[PDB]
């Protein structure tokens, strides 16, 4: 009918992840935003992203290939 | 438009604050199109990083290059994979001198291999698997541009991420048996995301689904494209607003822990019933070691009811069950725990995520087009102990 029973395998573990499994990014592109400071200083995102510590952070993509770090920019 | 820019240490200080701040682990991507006029690496710009992270007492982790397998068709230049594992070894090299204390490197976070075979990967990882800590790979199931409510919700679109994973495996076995393998930047759709779909909680059956199989099949970090960003598979919008992946997401990294056992169904599989289960995550303070989660997707247009197995039937279950909140249906930005909306308490205060205690032996209802958690509390399974 519309009842499923479930077979389970617990006897050892198929896998062992990462705790930091679910991790995100943030895409390169926004590195030229001219808001880029200000946006990841909101409060309220240090609040959501803390909720999926531990993980980790990639700060990439597409214009990783053409960003240039400049030493000298204010 | 010329797509080259420039960067600030202001701009790497905020990000790396950003990362420590939220208690997140930085990962970096370095520039791979600086080339030398003999088709090597140009570290110059990298060392200028490096050694100014490194002056600063940043821990970060390094990338070079992001999905290599484009490079001639974005930037005009081929790079091949053996050439690109040279300059892994450079890099690495640069890493070993700098005073960065066990600074990690991945790569080459080459596109999915779709219906070819994964050749540039492969010979990346015969000249340069030797100096990564993890391989990197990216996946998107669809067009953002051309993608349905349909196709969002179709298993047969789900079932095409299993052959991705092979033969990226497959490709990782034959040249570094054991090295890690990490989804490096993945979501739903390519071109930023469906619009009006990847930020919906129909948006949750790919992300649910790829993070269960991806656990079963032996990846073992996932990295979700964006947490914050401008594209529509944003899991945080550009007003700080949450979308219901963000949610669904929270409830993940709360109760889903790092032991990946295995579900199934008994009866026929029409793969629209589909269930993983890890042991429960133990720093969460409401369960105990032996606990198990059950996380459950259904893609049937009507409610199917759940029996769990010998001896876990009878055990008390907590439902954490999500569905979209208000006309939108399907299409709806927010979403509800257990019949409550999920929102911030304020700026600074995520809301509780109280589970609903079901009744022992009762069967697991999970409504049509729905995903949920379900904790099996006091399973004393020796496994997760
Ligand atoms: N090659």
């Amino acid at each position: 009918q519309d009842v499923v029973d479930l077979d389970f395998f617990t006897q050892e573990p198929l896998h062992l992840v990462s705790p930091s499994f679910l991790s995100v990014t943030i895409d390169a592109n926004l590195a030229t935003d001219p808001r880029f400071l200000i946006l990841l200083g909101s409060p309220k995102l240090r609040t959501l992203a803390r909720g999926l510590s531990p993980a980790y952070l990639r700060f990439g993509g597409t214009k990783t290939d053409f960003l240039i770090f400049d030493p000298k920019k204010e | 438009k010329f797509k080259n820019s420039t960067y600030s240490r202001s701009s790497v200080d905020v990000l790396y604050t950003f990362a420590k701040c939220s208690g997140l682990d930085l990962i970096f991507g370095l520039n791979a199109l600086l080339r030398t006029s003999d088709g090597q690496w140009n570290s110059s710009n990298a060392q200028l990083l490096l050694d100014y992270c490194a002056s600063k007492g940043y821990n970060i982790d390094w990338e070079l290059g992001n999905e290599p397998n484009s490079f001639r068709k974005k930037a005009g230049i081929f790079i091949n994979g053996s050439q690109l594992g040279k300059d892994f070894i450079h890099l690495h090299k640069l890493l070993r001198k700098s005073t960065f204390k066990n600074a990690k490197l991945y790569g080459p976070d080459v596109g999915q291999p779709r219906g070819k075979t994964a050749k540039m990967l492969k010979s990346f990882l015969k000249a340069g698997g030797e100096v990564i800590d993890a391989v990197t790979w990216h996946h998107y199931y669809l067009n953002g541009r051309t993608a349905t409510l349909e196709d969002f919700l179709n298993p047969d679109v789900l079932d095409t991420f299993i052959s991705q994973v092979q033969k990226v495996l497959q490709v990782v076995e034959s040249t570094r048996p054991g090295k890690k393998v990490w989804l490096g930047e993945t979501s739903s759709a390519y071109g930023g995301g469906a619009p009006g779909l990847s930020d919906t909680f129909a948006a949750g059956f790919m992300w649910l689904d790829k993070l269960g199989l991806s656990a079963r099949m032996g990846i073992e970090v996932v990295m979700r494209q964006v947490f914050f960003g401008a594209g529509n598979y944003h899991l945080v919008d550009e007003n700080f607003d949450p979308l219901p992946d963000y949610w669904l997401s929270l409830l993940f990294k709360k109760l889903v822990g790092t032991k990946v056992l295995m579900a199934s169904v008994q009866g026929q599989d029409r793969r629209k019933l589909r269930v993983y289960l890890h042991c429960t995550n133990t720093d969460n303070p409401r369960y105990k070691e032996g606990d198990l989660t059950l996380y459950a997707i259904n893609l049937h247009n009507v409610t199917k009811y759940l029996r769990l197995p010998y001896p876990f039937s009878n055990k008390q279950v907590d439902q954490y069950l999500l569905r979209p909140h208000g006309p939108d249906g399907l299409l709806s930005k927010s979403v509800q725990l257990n019949g409550q909306t999920l929102k911030m308490v304020d700026d600074q205060t995520l809301p509780p995520l109280k589970p609903k205690p079901l009744r022992p032996g009762s069967s697991l209802g999970l409504p049509a087009f729905s995903y949920a958690f379900f904790v099996i509390r006091n399973a004393k399974v020796p496994a997760c102990i």
